[PDB]
């Protein structure tokens, strides 16, 4: 805003319905420079004040077989000793 | 998911919600398909000509020398070798 | 003496005869004189890839 700022609150205004019909959330990915088709689709966290999980499932392929099903992941943020 | 017992993969993919007296609210499905594999119905022959004279009884060995990615004939003779 | 040919004798017409120059090969020069004048075939083997 010129002078002020967007992170301001200024209303309690409801919703509107109409417009075009909601997806299912669908977001097929460019690839990299390694050809590595991917889809992404999120899971509806929504319910953070301001904060939340963030998980989406990612297809990728070449993945392996995780808790999703074979080549794709739900990317939980974990720490390991390197197996490479 | 696709539970084939070999592999199993995410196929259909649903959003619901759930009204508070008991009825079912959806967006429609997403479909997901993963290449077939049969060799029951898909296995066709071909003759490889084109690799006539190869042979692992002899000096004959598969190998992707040279650019790689692929296996060449390489025959290895008496002080020196070949390669297709 | 260094050339491809089929054979003329009666039984040769139809045989490719592949001649060379044994004195051309110059195999000699491979060593030095030092080493004896007299160098002569052991036995040759003949090899088809």
């Amino acid at each position: 805003m010129q002078n002020s700022q967007d992170f301001s609150i200024t209303e309690l205004s409801l919703p509107k319905g109409g417009g075009a019909i909601t997806g299912m959330g669908e977001a097929l990915t460019p690839t990299g420079p390694d050809g590595m088709a991917a889809l992404s689709l999120p899971l509806p966290i929504s319910a953070g004040r301001g904060y939340a999980p963030a998980f989406t499932l990612n297809y990728n392929s070449g993945a392996g077989n995780s808790p999703f099903g074979l080549g794709w992941d739900c990317n939980v943020m974990t720490i390991r000793r390197r197996t490479h | 998911y696709d539970e084939s017992a070999i592999a199993s993969t995410l196929v259909f993919v649903r959003r619901v919600g759930h009204e508070q007296d008991g009825n079912v609210v959806t967006l429609p499905p997403l479909e997901l398909a993963y290449q077939d594999f049969s060799p029951r119905h898909h296995a066709h022959w071909q003759p490889m000509d084109v690799l006539a004279n190869f042979n692992a009884i002899q000096r004959w060995q598969l190998v992707d020398l040279k650019g790689e990615g692929l296996p060449g004939l390489l025959y290895q003779d008496k002080g020196a070798w070949w390669y297709r | 003496n260094n050339n491809l040919a089929f054979g003329a004798g009666t039984d040769t017409k139809t045989s490719l005869q592949a001649s060379v120059s044994f004195a051309d090969l110059k195999i000699r020069e491979d060593y030095p004189a030092s080493l004896g004048k007299i160098r002569r075939i052991k036995q040759i083997s003949v090899t088809l890839p």
